[PDB]
């Protein structure tokens, strides 16, 4: 009853929102749709 | 095999710098 | 650089060293020896009105 | 010209400057005819050492680059603040002339921002200089079997 | 604005003659020093509003005013050359 | 494709009139900004930061940070005088009688209140209100201050109550010269008589103007709530500041084609006849940014002091009097 | 009195005499005049020398340029108001408060000023006022009669 | 290739700021258009030339 999701990394840009706890929350992929490039 | 969707997941830390209220890019 | 030197209360984590802000500067940063978090103040300034 | 254009409409234009270019050339040095002495700072015999390093004083004279150039080893003539050439005619007002007793390299760290063992202890130019520092590797003169 | 030193503080209320800031304004009034006060906005003129009552002015004055307004600037015209490096 | 607005054909005629039976009267709202936030730079402190070096080296690029700091001067001493010539008209501050009862005319919600302790109106309040470490501290220690204005907010209320008294109890004699008291009915009739409108009209019509009136102030109130986008034209300025300090900041993390940013490791690592070379093009790059950012608050002064004098027309005309100009 | 001409003037004043400053100032460079580097370093290091003046003198003009724009502009938006206020005080007597002066406005009488014009505003200022019981409307036989 | 980055950056500042002031310059314009319209066309105004 084991399972993995390897997956694989790309150069890519990110919006990163840090919280005043000093942990991250939500991110924006930056390319993904045009919404994501408007953010 | 199989597939599945990511749904937004793997967002590390980048740095060692601590950020507070920041959207950093 | 130059700095005033205070206990601060931000927690950070484990594997930080160092701090920035919205302004993109160096604010507080950590003991090498003692683990403490500082905050890194520019002193006193402005400007001289006669 | 002044407008890249063939036709041009009825009004005032700005083309140029005009100048009245020279026609002579004056120099008016002053009657000093005696020469400045080279030889009792180049050729002089025993000179002193870094820390404790003479300093002549040049004044009343006429220094004419020609003599200098009398040593076959004669390298490392780099000038900092001017340049080797155009120097008979420049009219300064005072020469100072040093002597050290580089080991075997820092003839390099005589120089205006450069650093390394001797360089902030016994001579240090700062970034204003303006001269030419000059090095023909003395080494059949102050070396022996005995040692110096 | 800050924090002044070399001028006292006084209750009254005068006119503005040097600005600092904050509704701050500095004097040299009377022992004659530099005094600190807060500017006041004018006189306090409460006019007597009565349903049936009305002012109607029975003399007149006959005032000249004067303001002034920039029209033209100096006209200016240089030489890059010879301001950049003359001969 | 858009519409320009509704279909309408007037039934011209050589024989036919049409005259109004009836009328409504509106109150509507206009947005106008007088002054900016009076901002200083720090010269040795934004291009250097606590660098001796830097400082000194500075001092050879001739006195750019002198006209810079007048441009800043003259930019504060103009927001203020713009203040000054739009706010501060009158040489008396008058006050509210007691007796609040204008024929029928319920001010309210201009008139101030004394509960609250600002000595605002209730409209005042919704607009305070709607117009809004941190980062005003962060800016700060990188030479952008913020001075404060001359005339505080209470100094504002102060001369808006006296300009509100002026006009209910005096109308607009108290422009011209002395303030000279008139029922606030016959001002009205004295108002419909300036637009050609007898006196008899509002005389036998006094309840329903009034009600009317009334109820376009609480429309107004009203609608000031629950907008997209009511104070507009303010936060259109505050935001352009923000932004343009904003990005006056970042310019700082710029390389400008040196090595880094910072200062201290290129002097720690390079030697000084390389090391000039590296910071002279961060300096002149910092100095651009700066000239940059000075001459772009200089645009937009003279943008605010466009809608400042056109305020004070406004103030001097509308308010001080009954302007027959149209729109 | 004559505060917003002389204002003017001696920004222009100031602007001329900083713009006449900054070609003292050496932009990191050994010196202000260029013939002392023509006349000093060899062209290859008089070049790298120059072009630092060059451009920062080239900055410094076209800093004064832009400051020049908008003060012309400041001075067009002046002159347009000034314009305004002559065509409607002396060519005519406007109804709009607080333009012609503080008043009544009568009449207007304009008069040269050193880049400037200074408008004589005659206007007329209520005095000496009296208070009186006044009433909207009368009516003796069931009529009211309302003031004409 | 930070040389011509640089004076090409320059250079589209100088164009971005001649162009605000064309443009405060016709916004002052298109205001008084505006206010000539409003005060001509939309009814009959007083205001001598
Ligand atoms: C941040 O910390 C405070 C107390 O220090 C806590 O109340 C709050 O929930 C935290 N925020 C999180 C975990 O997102
Ligand atoms: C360094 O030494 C001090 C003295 O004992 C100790 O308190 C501190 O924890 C040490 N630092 C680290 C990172 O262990
Ligand atoms: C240099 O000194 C040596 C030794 O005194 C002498 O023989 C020689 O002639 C001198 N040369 C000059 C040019 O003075
Ligand atoms: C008119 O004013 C007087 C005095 O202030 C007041 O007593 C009276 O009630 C007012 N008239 C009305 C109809 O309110
Ligand atoms: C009006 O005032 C003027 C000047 O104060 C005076 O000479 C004149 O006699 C006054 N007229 C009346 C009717 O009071
Ligand atoms: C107005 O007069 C013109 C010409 O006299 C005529 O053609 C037109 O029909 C008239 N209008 C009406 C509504 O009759
Ligand atoms: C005018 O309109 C108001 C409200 O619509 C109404 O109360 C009033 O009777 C009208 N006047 C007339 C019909 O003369
Ligand atoms: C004016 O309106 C407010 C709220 O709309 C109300 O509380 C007040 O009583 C009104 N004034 C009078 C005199 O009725
Ligand atoms: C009106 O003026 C007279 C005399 O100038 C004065 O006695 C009175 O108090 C004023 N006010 C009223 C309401 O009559």
């Amino acid at each position: 009853a084991a399972a993995y999701y390897v997956g694989y990394l790309q150069p890519r840009t990110f919006l990163l929102k840090y919280n005043e706890n000093g942990t991250i929350t939500d991110a924006v992929d930056c390319a993904l749709d045009p919404l994501s490039e408007t953010k | 095999p199989a597939y599945t969707n990511s749904f937004t997941r793997g967002v590390y830390y980048p740095d060692k710098v601590f950020r507070s209220s920041v959207l950093h890019s | 650089g130059t700095g005033v030197l205070t206990e601060s209360n931000k927690k950070f984590l484990p594997f930080q060293q160092f701090g920035r802000d919205i302004a993109d500067t160096t604010d507080a940063v950590r003991d090498p020896q003692t683990l403490e978090i500082l905050d890194i103040t520019p002193c006193s300034f402005g400007g001289v009105s006669v | 010209c002044t407008l890249k254009s063939f036709t041009v409409e009825k009004g005032i234009y700005q083309t140029s400057n005009f100048r009245v270019q020279p026609t002579e050339s004056i120099v008016r040095f002053p009657n000093i005819t005696n020469l400045c002495p080279f030889d009792e700072v180049f050729n002089a015999t025993r000179f002193a050492s870094v820390y404790a390093w003479n300093r002549k004083r040049i004044s009343n004279c006429v220094a004419d680059y020609s003599v200098l150039y009398n040593l076959a080893p004669f390298f490392t003539f780099k000038c900092y603040g001017v340049s080797p050439t155009k120097l008979n005619d420049l009219c300064f007002t005072n020469v100072y002339a040093d002597s050290f007793v580089i080991r075997g390299d820092e003839v390099r760290q005589i120089a205006p921002g450069q650093t390394g063992n001797i360089a902030d202890y016994n001579y240090k130019l700062p970034d204003d200089f303006t001269g030419c520092v000059i090095a023909w590797n003395s080494n059949k003169l102050d070396s022996k079997v005995s040692g110096n | 604005a800050g924090c002044l030193i070399g001028a006292e503080y006084v209750n009254n209320s005068y006119e503005c003659d040097i600005p600092i800031g904050a509704g701050i304004c500095a004097s040299y009034q009377t022992s004659q020093s530099i005094i600190a006060y807060t500017m006041s906005l004018g006189a306090e003129n409460s006019v007597a509003y009565s349903n049936n009552s009305i002012a109607i002015p029975t003399n007149f004055t006959i005032s000249v005013t004067t303001e002034i307004l920039p029209v033209s600037m100096t006209k200016t015209s240089v030489d890059c050359t010879m301001y950049i490096c003359g001969d | 494709t858009m519409s320009l607005g509704a279909e309408n054909s007037v039934a011209y005629s050589n024989n036919s009139i049409a005259i109004p039976t009836n009328f409504t009267i509106s109150v509507t709202t206009e947005i106008l900004p007088v002054s900016m936030t009076k901002t200083s730079v720090d010269c040795t402190m934004y291009i250097c930061g606590d660098s001796t070096e830097c400082s000194n080296l500075l001092l050879q690029y001739g006195s750019f940070c002198t006209q810079l700091k007048r441009a800043l001067t003259g930019i504060a001493v103009e927001q203020d005088k713009n203040t000054q010539e739009v706010f501060a008209q009158v040489k008396q501050i008058y006050k509210t009688p007691p007796i609040k009862y204008f024929g029928g005319f319920n001010f309210s919600q201009i008139l101030p209140d004394p509960s609250k302790p600002s000595k605002r109106s209730p409209i005042e309040d919704l607009l305070f209100n709607k117009v809004t470490r941190d980062l005003i501290c962060a800016q700060k220690f990188k030479g952008l201050t913020v001075l404060p204005p001359l005339l505080t907010d209470e100094m504002i209320a102060q001369y808006t109550s006296a300009l509100l008294a002026g006009t209910i109890t005096s109308g607009w004699t108290f422009g011209a010269g002395p303030a000279l008291q008139i029922p606030f009915p016959m001002q009205m009739a004295y108002r419909f008589n300036g637009i050609g409108v007898t006196q008899n009209v509002l005389y036998e019509n006094q309840k329903l103007i009034a009600n009317q009136f009334n109820s376009a102030i609480g429309k107004i109130q009203d609608s000031l709530s629950s907008t997209p986008s009511a104070l507009g034209k303010l936060q259109d300025v505050v935001n352009h500041n923000a932004q343009a300090l904003n990005t006056l900041v970042k310019q700082l993390s710029s390389k400008f084609g040196a090595i880094s940013s910072v200062l201290n490791d290129i002097f720690s690592r390079l030697d000084p006849p390389e090391a000039e070379v590296q910071i002279d093009r961060l300096i002149t790059g910092r100095l651009q940014s700066l000239q940059t950012y000075v001459t772009q608050q200089l645009i937009r002064a003279a943008e605010i002091r466009a809608s400042a004098n056109l305020a004070a027309t406004k103030m001097s005309e509308c308010v001080l009097g009954q302007s027959k100009r149209v729109d | 009195a004559l505060g917003k001409l002389q204002d003017v003037v001696n920004h222009n004043a100031q602007a001329l005499n900083t713009l006449v400053k900054q070609l003292s100032s050496k932009f990191g460079a050994i010196s202000s005049v260029l013939n002392d580097i023509f006349s000093r370093l060899d062209p290859p290091e008089a070049e790298v020398q120059i072009d630092r003046l060059i451009t920062g003198r080239l900055q410094s003009l076209q800093t004064y340029v832009t400051q020049q724009l908008i003060r012309a502009a400041e001075i067009r938006a002046s002159a347009n108001l000034a314009a305004t206020k002559m065509s409607e005080c002396v060519l005519g007597q406007s109804k709009r408060v607080d333009f012609c002066g503080k008043g009544y406005h009568l009449m207007s009488f304009p008069q040269s000023a050193p880049h400037g014009v200074v408008f004589l505003h005659v206007t007329y200022v209520p005095a000496q006022e009296k208070n009186f019981t006044t009433a909207p409307a009368i009516c003796h036989d069931g009529k009211a009669h309302f003031p004409r």
